[PDB]
RNA sequence: GGAAACUCAAAGAGUGCUAUCGGAGUGCGCGAGAGCAUUUCCG
């Protein structure tokens, strides 16, 4: 039950859906823990469903303070509340991996039919889609990721710092 | 006058540039692939070979393992990677398997523990806070059964109630549990089977048929209102909740240890009990045990069905587990390893693959059960290469030479010298049976399925 | 390999299409190697969306020639058989596994959706729906996807509370467009003549005023002036005070620039109560926002202002002795901004000369007067 | 139940009506409640003055001569201002009696 | 309308009846799905029509079919004339990609001929009398003077072989990695060319061996001899395995259809026999051709090749089971219900030494005195190789994949009978009622074991004669019972 | 002895490449189908 993952990007936020599932029993082992190593075994686990690029300078700065304090804010909300279906309560509620446990009642508290999780799976999962990184989003950008995450990080660490610039 | 010749024009059959992939042209003629029988059979021993060469069954410990053997291993049944073993100190733990590491210990009780299972017990004051929490009960010998929360991360939804929520406390002591999987009920054996429902500290009822104990017990998985037991009296009984009584009794030749329902067909269960034969019964018609899993050397201390309703795992006192398949009634293969004494507990997980085992050394060891396909997400060509040979195996199983070669094992020497004058016996006492009903007349044909009976209540409709 | 297979799913069509004689052997085995051919070109490793667009280009004439031959050899139409619909499901297959392996040509993506709505007759709008919210989720931010179908829920099915919807929802994926809010405002409008034409057609056969509008017109300015100053400074708050007074007039400029093609492009629209929400247009843009510019920098803004409410009744008459007669109005508020301004007074008077003259009987003597004279006599 | 469970020949074991719900399409809001300040405007606007299809069908419950060509222009203007509801339930109940009155 | 090709040639438990209907509808949906692929099948075959009465099939020649051919298939159309070594012989390889040509002098040549790319030419100074390809290009087998020698691709001798004493008539089993051999001397060998050992030495006890072919379809292998028996072997028995009488005297030559049905044979007496294998029955025998045919070859597709030395005749559909399709000489009387020659070709005084179709192709390769020379022939080639087995379009990669697949699918040498159908049945104690038992001091040591074995023997004796036992006048009757 | 690799062959390593009856209606399932199946408009 993994079906939906949240990946937080600094040029966008992006959710995929689970296709097949992991092995959670045998989740130590040498031949499961080098298919999120190498690419033609994780493209069979996980594919890109939406890709919401943030496009302000400042509104990336502001979503990511949002996430380094572990809050929901207007993009994640919007693409969450597109992206993620009203299972409804015949069913099941949805769920959703997301990367930490500092994000995941914010979350909660805001959409009700969701659940979040991050257990070791989530952590790899979201491990593999940080590694292979570009390879996922198969062009669905203007910009690569390091050059975005360099003015990012020194945005948000002269935010953190608040630094006189007089 | 018309002519004409084939024309191969080299642009259909290899490519204009060079990345794209050639044609692989086809002609399904049996003209032009001469030996089907012959090729897929060498296919069919590949397959034997290769399936001995990949024969790797063991995957891991958990933990550090407990202090002085296991005794009852729970699986719980909503979620797939939790699993508690309780011990015989009194220490009762509840493992994530995933990082194969421990949520939390208790020192559960004073003397053996005995049997523990989980529950999503629903309170009527509280809501069941089972995405965030979870509950395991467990009774030992010394007159409690306890009901623990457990925190664990399965989800992130919240942010504290640890342990030992409640203890019920009976009068004599206690042997089994298992919890009835709906409306928060569940049912224990001791002196005699009790009733319990988590709002009362006091047995809701009272269930035996004589003051006799009982040994273990079990629920179903689906028309959950009945159950099943065993007892010292070497006696299998049945119960049902919806007229709350007992309802019928078979006695066998000797003392049943472990039953386990089958989760697909609801009315079939097998039966592990001290003569080294894991019978299996149809429950309707308890006269005839309509299998009998014959291959031990010892008492045969646990069962259970896998949840895709056909392999059954069993673990014996002898140093060995054995799976088989329901369909045939002998071992398909066995498992062993120096370091486990006196299996006690074994348990095949939801995922259908994993067999979880529990010794008496201490540790509980895991198992895959096809002890040849690996975990990982495979292409679909191997998986399709995969499936091809199994087949193959499958359709040719009854050839002499490999089916020489899957069957053998390293059987350790103690079982295989045990075994072998275990068959010397029987094959003597058949001879002297011969005999005995060369001269006699009236010598009934006994059926191998009905010898273990010894006699019913309620004898025939 | 997957291209045998695909290969060999597409065998019963050319079994049945030799059974009925419309195709003989030779032929077909042609056909047959030709799309052999084209997928493996398809499945190879790192094909092209070319070689998809000519794949499909393949089929569809193939179809084309198929119902040809069945109207010219058969005499019949639709065969009931497995060869009509099957050149077009495998169109559609070929569609599906193009978007799936290439998501980022609105050009192929935009084919697909154009080839759905003609097929719409065979196959109705839940395939519509479904590939149109997978596009969704795979492109949030290009607003013409969300302009484009909301187009075609109102122009195809007309289903206003879905419109409205995907409207919402776009307008919340990226509020810094103005295109998006723009159009918006237009299919507004375009539900509120819908909507009145209505009742007009009721009281033909014999409340609800432009406050949509004006609100969602309400939200545009605040949130394009917010995202426009934050498009700007781009991560770190510029801290002086003549910088930050000169963007707030910038963003001013670029906000009032919005504005007025507002009042352009509602102009052409009118038909409705149009003098109220064009001065609650201007009621804003006399209390406005960072600076209330009216004796700050931008007077040209604020003659402009000036003009547009003096000029509001007289844009919308071929006769013009109403305009004459009502000008008193227009004049009389004429006098009482320019006895307020002295050489913004001369630019205004420049202007409402220019708008008299591009304009041009006893009103035109009693209630500028010579040019109303010069247009009477 | 369980014995045509042993006759079949493949088992796929999602046995069980499983979760299958289709994904939150765009056109649906899906919990019913305003998120944004303008889905706040905007129905707090529209909680007055709204054809929400009684209106509607009340008004397109009309539509022989004209059914000829004397309202080709009259009969174009309410079809087309029909809205969705209204005009799904119209081709629905017109292509009923076309059933009825044409077999 | 084609599942005769795909074809492959009452009960109380109620499990098992529908298990078994169960299996032979899946045996017919296969079958039919299997039989929906030559819609799929890439091109057709080739054909020359007489399309009127006076213009006959074999009133054709290589100029006009040269002529109105393709150009690449006529470039195909080689001749590599070599005079200065012998009468030349042919073998192209199982895939018809390379070629090896053998005189009788001493020349041996395996070469790419669509390609002119000569990879391994070797000379020797004596009398190679036959050669032919083990898997590939790379491993091609000469049998020489008195010893068999293998090559590699470039042509270092790789092994002479120690044992065939000497050796003429040699050729391979594919997929089992199998080099046959039969000599001069009453031999034939079999020898594994993977692992290097020999598999067998069949004694043949009938004089020396006069032709050999080889079935494809069972790798039985096919010697006649100077009695007129053809003589069908494997390795299983060391006796032949079946028996034929074709001609009388030697019989010098014999060929095998690729589908295992069709066999046939001319012998020295001027004479020619077709034969059914699968039923031994002599299907139509040929006389009155002129001098005795000394080598015939068959197409892929039926079209058969005489060759009388000088002439090469190919008849077109002549393995049918009727009457007509005998393969006759000249139309006489106006009977057009005769078979005449589909084509015929004619060298110039130069015997024809041995033919062989090239598999993939519609051409007739034949070596003669002077050299090389490919005939083409429009129906005589299969036109649609499949890629699993076959490939004429190789590259290094996928050559050493199927090197390493079929070493490893290497069928045991064992599973050769003259069925090959038949290893998957009951060792023949079928018992179709099934009996599964429900229905029915040294010296003391071994004088007890004795004493133990005569009580053995007793018990024995006594049930059976218990068995036995269970399973079966006036004043005589007076006196009875006394 | 230096090697032009553009003559070709046999091989060894490193790198990159893909997925698993037709629209409604009609007895129908909790604004709603993912399916059970037709004589209802039918095509």
């Amino acid at each position: 039950p993994i079906e939906y993952l949240l990946f937080e990007e600094p040029t966008g936020y992006a959710v995929f859906k689970v296709k097949l599932q992991q092995d959670d029993i045998g989740s130590r082992l040498k031949e499961v823990q080098e298919q999120i190593n190498d690419f033609g075994a994780f493209t069979k686990l996980i594919e890109l469903v939406s890709f919401a690029p943030f496009k302000g300078a400042a509104e990336a700065l502001e979503n990511a303070n949002d996430i380094s304090e572990g809050l929901v804010s207007e993009s994640l909300k919007a693409i969450l509340d597109l992206n993620l279906p009203k299972a409804s309560s015949k069913k099941k509620n949805i769920t959703l991996a997301i990367s930490d446990k500092n994000l995941g009642p914010s979350i909660k508290e805001e959409f009700p039919y969701v659940d979040c999780i991050s257990n070791e799976l989530a952590q790899d999962l979201i491990r593999g889609v940080r590694l292979h990184g570009e390879k996922l989003f198969k062009g669905l950008q203007s910009g690569d990721l390091e050059r975005a995450q360099l003015g990012l990080g020194h945005a948000y660490s002269r935010a953190k710092v608040k630094f006189s610039v007089q | 006058m018309k002519i004409k010749t084939i024309k191969r024009s080299a642009d259909d059959y290899v490519p204009v540039k060079s990345t794209q992939e050639s044609q692989m042209p086809r002609n399904l003629n049996p003209e032009l692939h001469p030996f089907e029988r012959a090729r897929e059979y060498t296919k069919a021993l590949n397959a034997t070979k290769l399936e001995r060469m990949f024969a790797k069954p063991f995957v891991g410990q958990l933990g550090y393992g407990h202090r002085d053997g296991v005794y009852a291993i729970a699986k719980n049944y909503g979620s797939l990677n939790k699993l508690a073993t309780g011990s015989a100190d009194g220490v009762i733990k509840y493992w994530n398997m995933s990082t194969r590491e421990e949520f939390v210990s208790f020192k559960a009780h004073y003397g053996l523990v005995t049997g523990l299972c989980v529950t999503q017990p629903r309170f009527h004051d509280k809501k069941p806070d089972l995405k965030s929490q979870n509950f395991m009960l467990s009774c030992s010998d010394d007159k409690t059964v306890k009901l623990w929360s457990i925190n664990v991360d399965d989800y992130s939804n919240k942010n504290n109630e640890e342990g030992l929520i409640r203890t019920f406390d009976g009068e004599s002591a206690f042997q089994g549990i298992d919890s009835h999987r709906e409306n928060s009920t569940f049912a224990t054996g001791g002196a005699k089977i009790h009733l319990w429902d988590v709002n009362r500290l006091k047995p809701v009822s009272d269930l035996s048929w004589g003051a006799d104990n009982i040994t273990s017990l079990k629920f179903n998985q689906n028309e959950t209102d009945i159950l099943a037991s065993t007892g010292s009296d070497n006696s299998i009984v049945l119960y049902d909740l919806r007229t709350n009584s007992p309802t019928q009794k078979i006695v066998q030749t000797m003392r049943t240890n472990a039953i386990c329902w089958n989760p697909m067909e609801a009315f079939n269960f097998v039966t592990a009990n001290e003569d080294h034969n894991a019978y299996y019964y149809d429950m309707r018609n308890l006269s005839r045990s309509l299998n009998v899993f014959k291959d031990h050397v010892s008492a045969v201390m646990d069962v259970d069905f896998s949840p895709t309703g056909d392999e059954i795992v069993t673990g014996s006192y002898d140093k060995s587990i054995r799976i088989y398949k329901t369909n045939h009634g002998h071992s398909r293969e066995i498992y062993h390893t120096k370091r486990m004494q006196h299996v006690f507990q074994v348990k095949y997980s939801m995922d259908s693959k994993y067999i979880i085992s529990g010794s008496d050394d201490g540790n509980v060891r895991l198992w895959r059960s096809k002890a040849w396909e690996r975990s990982n997400v495979k292409t679909t060509r191997e998986k399709n290469k995969l499936e091809y040979d199994e087949k193959l195996k499958e359709r040719f199983r009854h050839m002499p030479e490999i089916k020489r070669i899957s069957r053998h094992r390293h059987v350790p020497q103690v079982i295989k010298k045990a075994q072998e004058i275990k068959n010397i016996e029987l094959s003597s006492i058949k001879r002297r049976e011969a005999n005995e009903r060369r001269t006699r007349k009236d010598m009934p044909y006994i059926s191998e399925r009905k010898k273990q009976i010894v006699g019913t209540v309620h004898k025939y409709e | 390999s997957k291209t045998r297979y695909y290969l060999e799913q597409c065998i019963p069509e050319m079994d049945d299409l030799v059974e009925k004689g419309l195709f003989t052997k030779n032929e077909v085995s042609l056909i047959m190697k030709k799309r052999t051919d084209f997928e493996h070109r398809l499945n190879s490793r790192g094909s092209s969306i070319n070689d998809y667009i000519k794949y499909i280009n393949y089929e569809s004439n193939v179809n084309k020639l198929r119902a040809k031959r069945c109207k010219r050899i058969l005499q019949v139409k639709k065969t009931n058989s497995l060869s009509d619909w099957s050149i077009q499901q495998r169109i559609g297959f070929i569609y599906q596994r193009g978007t799936n392996k290439f998501p980022q040509d609105l050009k192929f993506w935009a084919m697909y959706l154009n080839y759905m709505k003609a097929r719409g007759n065979q196959t109705s709008y839940k395939k519509i729906h479904n590939i149109y919210n997978q596009l969704l989720k795979l492109h949030p931010t290009n607003v013409d996807i969300w302009i484009s179908c909301a187009k075609y829920e109102y122009e195809v099915h007309a289903n206003f509370k879905s419109c409205r919807n995907i409207f919402q929802n776009g307008l919340r994926f990226n509020p810094d467009v103005p295109k998006l809010w723009y159009e918006y405002v237009k299919f507004e409008l375009n539900f509120i003549t819908k909507l009145i034409n209505r009742r007009k057609v009721m009281g033909l056969i014999n409340a609800l005023r432009g406050d949509i509008a004006l609100t969602i017109f309400d939200v545009c300015m605040k949130t394009l002036g917010k995202h426009y100053i934050n498009k700007h400074k781009g991560y770190y708050a510029i801290s002086d005070s003549k910088m930050n007074i000169e963007l707030n007039k910038e963003t001013l400029n670029y906000l009032f620039s919005e504005s007025l093609r507002y009042i352009k492009l509602f102009d052409e629209f009118l038909d409705l109560e149009r003098d109220y929400l064009i001065n609650h247009v201007l009621q804003f843009w006399k209390n406005d926002m960072y600076d209330l510019s009216l004796r700050k920098d931008l007077p040209e803004l604020y003659l402009k202002t000036v003009m547009i409410d003096i000029t509001l009744n007289i844009r919308y008459m071929p006769v013009e002795k109403l305009d004459i007669d009502q000008l008193q109005l227009s004049v009389k508020k004429y006098f009482a901004y320019i006895s307020k301004l002295d050489s913004a007074s001369v630019k205004s008077l420049k202007n409402e000369y220019r708008s008299y003259l591009q304009d041009n009987k006893m009103n035109a003597e009693d209630d500028k007067i010579l040019d109303l004279i010069i247009s009477k006599l | 139940i369980v014995q045509q469970n042993r006759r079949a020949d493949h088992l796929i074991f999602p046995l069980n009506k499983p979760t299958e719900h289709n994904h939150a399409s765009a056109f649906t809001r899906t919990q019913d409640v305003p998120q944004t300040e303008l889905q706040e405007k905007v129905d707090q606007v529209l909680q007055e003055s709204n054809l929400a299809n009684p209106e509607k069908d009340s008004k397109f419950e009309e539509l022989t001569p004209e059914e000829m060509r004397k309202r080709t222009t009259e009969m174009r203007l309410m079809r087309e201002l029909m809205f969705r509801e209204e005009r799904k339930a119209r081709r629905l109940k017109k292509i009923k009696s076309k059933t009825y009155r044409k077999i | 309308e084609n599942q005769n090709k795909f074809e492959r040639s009452q009960t109380k438990d109620k499990k098992l009846r529908a298990g078994l209907k169960k299996i032979d509808e899946q045996y017919k949906k296969a079958v039919s799905s299997a039989a929906a692929t030559d819609y799929l099948l890439p091109e057709s075959n080739g054909y020359l029509e007489p399309e009127n009465e006076l213009e006959k099939t074999f009133k054709v020649q290589q100029s006009e079919i040269k002529s109105s051919v393709d150009v690449s298939t006529a470039n195909k159309a080689l001749d590599l004339s070599l005079k200065e070594f012998g009468p030349y012989h042919i073998k192209y390889a199982k895939n018809g990609t390379h070629l090896l040509i053998t005189g009788r002098k001493g020349h041996v040549a395996s070469m790419d001929w669509r390609k002119g790319q000569l990879r391994a030419e070797l000379f020797l100074n004596e009398t190679c009398h036959s050669a032919t390809y083990l898997q590939n290009e790379q491993y091609f087998a000469v049998a020489q003077k008195k010893y068999t020698f293998i090559y590699d691709h470039e042509g270092t001798e790789l092994h002479r072989l120690k044992q065939h004493i000497e050796a003429r008539h040699l050729d391979f089993l594919p997929y089992h990695y199998l080099l046959v051999t039969a000599g001069e001397t009453g031999w034939l060998k079999y020898h594994d060319v993977s692992t290097g050992q020999l598999v067998s030495e069949l004694r043949t006890k009938a004089g020396p061996t006069m032709a050999m072919a080889q079935n494809p379809w069972n790798a039985v292998m096919h010697l006649g001899h100077s009695n007129g028996t053809v003589s069908l072997w494997s390795p299983s028995m060391p006796e032949p395995l079946v028996k034929l009488l074709s001609a009388r005297g030697p019989v010098n030559s014999i060929a095998i259809d690729r589908s295992g049905y069709y066999m046939a044979t001319t012998g020295a007496d001027r004479s020619m026999k077709i034969w059914d294998i699968r039923n031994f029955k002599q299907l139509h025998s040929v006389e009155s051709l002129p001098t005795p045919g000394t080598n015939v070859s068959i197409s892929d597709t039926g079209l058969l090749a005489l060759s009388r030395g000088p002439h090469v005749t190919l008849w077109k559909d002549a393995l049918k089971l009727s009457g007509d399709s005998k393969p006759c000489f000249g139309s006489m009387g106006g009977n057009p219900h005769r078979n005449t020659p589909y084509m015929s070709h004619l060298f110039a005084g130069n015997k024809v030494e041995n033919l062989g179709f090239v598999p993939f192709e519609d051409l007739l390769g034949v070596g003669h005195q002077t050299g090389i020379t490919n005939l083409i022939v429009p129906g005589a080639g299969e036109a649609n190789y499949d890629a699993l087995e076959l490939n004429p379009f190789e590259t290094k990669k996928q050559r050493q994949e199927q090197e390493v697949r079929t070493l490893l699918n290497k069928l045991p040498a064992d599973t050769i009978t003259l069925d090959p159908n038949s290893i998957g049945s009951v060792d023949k104690r079928s018992s179709t009622i099934r009996l599964n038992a429900k229905d029915l001091r040294s010296f003391l040591r071994k004088k007890t074991q004795n004493v133990i074995d005569e009580r053995k023997l007793r018990v024995q004796k006594q049930l059976d004669k218990e068995k036995n036992i269970r399973k079966r006048d006036v004043i005589e009757e007076a006196l009875s019972r006394f």
